[PDB]
């Protein structure tokens, strides 16, 4: 997840207004610890899935490409798509 | 290969494509005459 | 309408037509330089 | 939409506490412009 997150984060050119940098997983808790608060981690994962699906429609706008420093390159969308598919499979696994 | 001046503001970006296509066609038509006059026909004469 | 607009506007961001035009023009330049070189080699071969 | 909105706005007598005046469509963006942010407009419509 984190590597795909950083790949998508580096593959955007927008000025952060509507498509923002995705924070790294589990900001609430430290999952490296023996006994972490796993509800917080699942909350963060679901928040990431929702945020990706929400930025999807802003990726599909006509006027996103505006100016030097506010525009969308042709490789941003495949990175976001791969991240979304991976999150979808991961959540489907983590559910049961 | 990956620059702003290639993916422009609107998604359409058709005027720039048509201007470039015009320039390309002009260059190709000029090149037909240039190549025909410089080397093709002197060689074709000897081969004939 | 919104569904179709999103679906097509997303797909129209994968491709950038100006890069593909640039590659077409480079391929044309390669082709004509190639026929010039082939003429050179055939001429030298017949001369020898 | 806007005419029906104003008709409903003028047809109420409450003191704004629980049934409020509906703002006119697309407060976020100016849809009269050639290229507006249509996601904002759809958001406003769904909010209404």
């Amino acid at each position: 997840i984190n590597l795909l997150i950083d790949a998508a984060n580096a593959a955007n050119r927008t000025d952060r207004a509507e498509i923002e940098d995705y924070a790294h997983l589990y900001t609430q808790t430290d999952i490296a610890l023996e006994t972490p608060q796993l509800a917080y981690a699942f909350q963060d994962l679901k928040a990431l899935q929702a945020e990706v699906d929400a930025d999807f429609e802003w990726l599909g706008e006509f006027g996103i490409d505006q100016e030097d420093g506010n525009y969308v390159q042709r490789y941003h969308l495949p990175a976001v798509e791969a991240l979304k598919a991976e999150v979808d499979a991961r959540v489907a696994a983590i559910e049961p | 290969y990956l620059h702003w001046d290639t993916d422009l503001a609107t998604n359409d970006e058709d005027e720039a494509y048509y201007k470039a296509k015009l320039d390309f066609a002009i260059e190709t038509y000029a090149k037909i005459l240039f190549n025909g006059e410089v080397w093709q026909e002197p060689l074709a004469y000897v081969q004939n | 309408l919104r569904a179709d607009s999103i679906a097509k506007n997303l797909e129209a961001q994968k491709s950038d037509v100006l890069v593909r035009q640039l590659f077409l023009e480079r391929a044309t330049a390669q082709r004509d330089t190639l026929r010039v070189v082939e003429a050179i080699f055939s001429t030298s071969a017949r001369y020898v």
